[PDB]
């Protein structure tokens, strides 16, 4: 059902998978919900690429309609950790979780299409349970809340305090509207 | 190799015979010859006979 | 291949090799001078590119 | 299943998929609903094309019953972001946006069969919680609305106020109307 | 499971599926229900074979117990778009929608097999909704349905009105009886 | 799981899987309930053993509980329309469209294991709607019905009001008990 | 999931599967429930390797647990029908269809396991509808209960009147007991 | 999802899967629930490396919840069958089943990590339908636990009576707890 | 879908997958529910890595909500017992076998990532049945808490009676925190 492609060279015909030949570019796609295994396959999309050559910059485009937190927060200690700079792309939608990926991404590095849009919100959780384990639950994921927004307030540049207004709930926001916000530094509309 | 060919052919072996035998036909006719090293010309019996292998 | 290396067995170790007709001064072909290569030293040098994983 | 075809060349014979062998040819096939899974990945075979020809006309296959809408506008920005044109047939059925991404494709290159049908209405969505929630998502959905119109008036031609009388329930439309209308610029009925 | 098949050549021994083995010899098989990915996987078998040899005539198979109306018409504007001529032949079932694309095949190059059955009636529909949205499928499908029997007439000769009566409920007819009806040009018995 | 064996030849070996091996030696399968995706299948194999060899037989194993009866008419057609003789195997099951199957092979060419068992019964159906449509569907299964007998006829050699009392309802018949009545040949117990 | 292993041959290395690789060595599998799909696999794999070398015996093992008789038959026609010598193994279990199959071995080369289980019962089945079918089907699956009994008294040579009895209510017989029986020639348990 | 590894060879390499990477080196893995279908697909191993080398040891890692009894006697026969000694590792969980084939190993040769856990009890079925069907299941299955417990005597040393009272009910027991009983004759901690 | 890539040698270029390629590096992947199926598998990869090379690190990225403790032990035991010393990287999430599994790693090679989030809690069961087995499982569960404790409290370096306190409800620990229990030695911010 995936096309494939092939690359022709001096050596000689190599079939190549349309996703996989984006890899050799330092190209990585993030299709549909956020889970363990689609996460942790990111992540290792993300070393490859640090092995090969870790001086030479990394495109993620981003389209998702949002997912678990711990999955995606997994992504981003991997992209500021590595030294290669992450390029992070909004593509159609962008929830919470794609929006926290979207302002990681490299300074100055940051793109996004007109026609896109990006929402964010609080982290969402649950517990059903004795009372005192829902104390626990409750105040880990206020935690999390917290830690979440300082994140995207130092990346956008706002302050920690206009953003909880702003993720106190869910808040759209459109490709010119996000730069103002500072989750982004510039939008891509046509080439040159 | 086979006659009719860049190769060496069969009919050599006979002229060192010969001078070996001071051209003495009749001694040659009655000598010992020592073809060595005919393991290698076994036929690839696994591949179709599609071309005349002399050697 | 090995075509070549059936071929050299009797040259490293001794045989009257069948020179060929003429390379020199000699006008006749016929000829095929007989020369014994039992006494001829012959070193052979190569690269053997993968042999160090072999040896591994 | 799909079979398997194969392309005499240069180095040799070389097989490729009946997908894969048109893509070789710069077209792409847009089946079925509109998702971010086959949206993304249409976008990975349109940015692969551009590479190995940035000058030559790209062909576009839109056969869908419609889908998200947020998918829709990542490929729209995609064939107005890359340089070479992107040519849109319409054969079977095309909904709200495969009727949007019809129209974006390059003037003059629009074509449409004589039996083929275009659907065209306003977006769909919905929320259920809090009341607060709701008008936010209200507004949302309202701004798409509004730019979808906006684009779809400027590559039929129609006034912004026509677009939307006509698209407040389902309109549909067939090849030469396409054309009085502005969706299309011209019909294929035989070769030459 | 699909078998696999070897054509000898003198380029070297190459494997084929059974029914990618028959496409390299013009024939394109039609089987289940008419649907968007079946429909857009066998206008692409019709591309690939024009451009081979667009003047030898192209089989088309037809088992099918009937499916989408939009999808069928995208086949059919196909068939008299390009240059060759398509055989059509009537192998197991015909429905409404499969006997449309049986005479729709090239004049005098349509056969249906002793044993084989046709059927033919309007399409089929429906719509849940307000009144208003009621009607404008109402009207569109009723556009469909005349749309069909223009052109169902006019390949195989009859009047638009013989056609529309016999058309009104589901109609069986005998591969002798397709013949005079006009569906078919002749019937294949025994490979003479 | 299916097994790959390997066949030597003189370019060299090649693997292939048991059922396509099977195919090579002119030996089709016909496994399961009778259905039009298995139908085309098996067809397009046929068709296959004619452009090779048109003069050798043509092995066709029938262990099948019975299917659709359309999906089944079509191979039969096929059978008498080739001119190689197409060999037939009672091996284990033959219902309605399996023994209509059984008796259409070569004259002389048919076989039926002691072991088997056969079973012939009058087509099913069945319709919803209204009594006009009901009545179609009664007068089109009627023929069926009649169309079917007279091809056993011929090829048992029973005359036409035999059929009738024999197939009204369900009748199991042994593989000495087929000879009697024409629908099979010989019996095959051994090699000799 | 399937291991893969490689057989070291004089002309090189090849890469076979593990069920596959036993198949040279005329040794079959019967695992899990019988039906028509697995019964013609195993058929196949019988005359395949008769074409290879019919002078070679052939091992079959059984370690299914039941299932259809129609299926069953068309294997034992199989065995006793080829010229080779089939030797039945039971591994694990051997259920009503699963002992046929054991008992009608080559004389002299049936073996069992000590830990091996047996059962034996009459053959099952049912109908619903009119009566009068119902007494047509009722007549055939007592002659497949006498058919089978007959041929089991066949080759463990006990008395018709012996198997009748025993064969009434499900019997379990373990390895011992069944070389008293007739079933099984001898125990397997250290080699040499 | 299933990692390849490769195996450096003198004349160059080859990709195997991680699982037949270490069938080479006399390793089969049990995993999961004890089934005909896994059954018989270790059983293949075992057969296929004494062939290889009819001397070397063999490693049988279990990790499993128990299973079926019939099936899990078609391994043990093997092991106690075959000419080399088969080396018992228990991996972090172990049932009746389990437990059973880790003392079948060799003498000398059985391990188990000292984190472990082994469970033994007695074989547990069911039957529905008449009283005197109902009797002879519950015969049988009392011979099936008798011979089991006999079995497990004879290679762990103790009593057969204790070995009833023990396994009466379930019994849970760590690796010095095993050591004592004869089940495991070693135990693995760290390398040398 | 998994991505493939391609890996340049002397002998040629072979193309790997993404977690293949990976795995040369030394570099292991847990992700999603822990089981003995995939369990299983992270094990072999282990001892794969122990014979290429038994002095060199090993990586594991472990992003796992938990699973089943028996499954746990069957890697713990592996990573104790091998020579070489294995690295635990706590990413996204490590739940009570998670966390488990971090602390399993080499002394002073226990990273974890700044946004990380590590629970520990008691562990999980129960039984349905007569009290008699009720009252074997609870006393075998409980066991496995100082079991589990005991190791935990090992390589972390904190009293049991503290341990058990900890252990007693859920408690979530992040990568600070986390260094004062001692589960990790160091928190990787940034390479180098």
């Amino acid at each position: 059902l995936v096309p494939m492609v092939i690359e022709q060279t001096s050596r000689g015909e190599r079939s190549f998978d349309i996703y996989s030949r984006l890899l050799k570019e330092r190209v990585i796609f993030l299709t549909g919900q956020v889970e363990d295994h689609m996460a942790n396959l990111i992540v290792a999309q993300m070393l490859f690429l640090e092995a090969e050559n870790p001086e030479k910059d990394i495109y993620l485009y981003i389209n998702s309609p949002g997912g678990v937190i711990t999955a995606g927060m997994s992504i981003y200690d991997t992209m500021q950790f590595i030294k290669p700079d992450v390029s992070t792309i909004c593509m159609g939608q962008a929830a919470s979780m794609g929006a926290f990926l979207l302002t990681a991404g490299a300074k100055g590095k940051r793109f996004c299409l007109p026609n896109s849009r990006v929402m964010i919100h609080q982290p969402l959780g649950g517990y059903q349970g004795q009372a005192t384990d829902i104390e626990i639950h409750a105040r880990e994921i206020l935690k999390v809340k917290g830690r979440m927004n300082e994140l995207m307030a130092l990346h956008t540049g706002q302050s920690l305090e206009q953003i909880e207004r702003d993720t106190e709930r869910d808040r759209f926001l459109s490709a010119p509207e996000a730069v103002e916000y500072g989750l982004v530094d510039s939008i891509l509309t046509h080439r040159n | 190799t086979e006659a009719g060919y860049v190769g060496e052919d069969v009919e050599n072996i006979i002229q060192k015979l010969l001078q070996k035998s001071d051209y003495d036909v009749q001694k040659a006719q009655r000598g010992i010859v020592y073809i060595d090293e005919i393991d290698k010309i076994s036929r690839k019996s696994d591949n179709p006979s599609i071309t005349r292998d002399v050697s | 291949g090995e075509g070549v290396q059936q071929a050299l067995l009797k040259l490293i170790e001794g045989t009257v090799a069948a020179v060929p007709p003429q390379g020199g001064r000699k006008h006749p072909q016929q000829e095929f001078l007989q020369v014994d290569t039992s006494k001829i030293l012959f070193i052979c040098g190569g690269a053997f590119a993968g042999l160090d994983k072999v040896i591994s």
